[PDB]
């Protein structure tokens, strides 16, 4: 009799870890669904598409060339610097 | 084309599998999240489940000790007034219970780290979950805002040379 | 019900035995450390 | 607290939990600064759009 | 179970043994450095 409880009494013991391994593997592996080359990959596959989607702007509507950054930020500083020379010399 | 043409008298079917696949990346990414709900809870009742025995074996732990704290209680009665040969053979009986606190005593000992890594391991899960979960609608508005950009400046373009804006110029040239 | 009691010990985790020393200490403190005033105001 | 009075020992193991929220702070906190620039160019993109 | 228990081990793979010592030695800096401005300023 004491062989039958003393095995019973590891059996729930285990049967836990069953239900923990069965519960633990099930989570990781969509976890891992959300890594690299899957869910996570969808997640960059819509961003490779966002990203070919915001290219696709680029084409269709081209960007400013760098020229402009250094002509825009000049005049735009003679916009204020020019601007600021009439009032730096008005109201200085 | 003898396991293609089967796709044909389904292929409303296919176009349905492939399109909750691939298309409606959104849709799973809920139900996907939603299985992780039910194993959480699954999980957690798993976990409880081990809860409710180390316990349950410390009371018979307890239960089994008491029993030969009675027979040692005995046995120190027996000695009294130079009785010994009653407490040699009261103490004899308490080995008998004595072997069950070192066998019982030695294993709830070594379930207790048994019980810490687990949960643990479910406190680190639950961080990773709602992490997750919180990029989750951190991207959802990148495909709405990418998706609600492309859409108009599409129309703007339409709007541009050789399209809208060229029928502005073709009723122009007309 | 042992399994009940220990599922609220999941849902609703208990004080780790850490507080027991700060919260014996800190409310030992909250009467010794209020009484340093009142053992040094009315001793 | 745990450090009044000389009982250092309390406060040593008091600050190692801290450590454990501290690291929470730093990586949560240094997302938040990087969406700051994210909000702020889509926001742009709609008043020029 | 330790298959399964392995799987994570490959698709999670563990932390090296190298942040082992600096995972420690930084949490002992992350004590004993935060400590040394506390045990040089609430020494």
């Amino acid at each position: 009799e004491r062989k039958y409880l003393e095995l019973k009494s590891q059996k729930n013991l285990y049967l836990a870890r069953l239900k923990s391994a069965i519960a633990a593997q099930k989570i990781e592996e969509i976890a891992g669904n959300l890594d690299n080359a899957s869910a996570s990959s969808l997640f960059e596959r819509i961003e490779t598409k966002i990203l070919e989607l915001e290219a696709e702007r680029e084409l269709l509507n081209p960007p400013p060339s760098p020229l402009d950054k250094k002509f825009e930020q000049w005049e735009e500083q003679q916009a204020v610097e020019a601007t600021l020379a009439a009032m730096k010399a008005r109201r200085s | 084309m003898e396991l293609f043409n089967r796709v044909g008298r389904v292929l409303k079917s296919q176009l349905t599998h492939w399109q909750q696949q691939q298309e409606a990346p959104e849709d799973l990414l809920e139900r996907l999240l939603g299985e992780m709900e039910l194993e959480l809870i699954e999980l957690r009742r798993a976990l409880a489940q081990t809860i409710a025995t180390f316990k349950s074996t410390e009371r018979q732990r307890d239960a089994q000790q008491l029993i030969a704290q009675r027979w040692y209680e005995k046995a120190q009665a027996a000695l009294d007034r130079g009785n010994e040969q009653l407490a040699r053979e009261a103490l004899g009986q308490r080995q008998s219970y004595q072997s069950h606190t070192e066998a019982l005593g030695k294993s709830l000992g070594e379930q207790r780290a048994l019980v810490e890594q687990v949960r643990g391991q479910l406190q680190k899960l639950e961080r990773k979950y709602l992490e997750l979960k919180s990029q989750k609608n951190l991207y959802l508005a990148r495909l709405k805002s990418a998706i609600a950009a492309q859409k108009i400046e599409e129309i703007a373009g339409n709007l541009d040379n050789a399209s809208a804006s060229s029928l502005f110029e073709r009723i122009e040239t007309k």
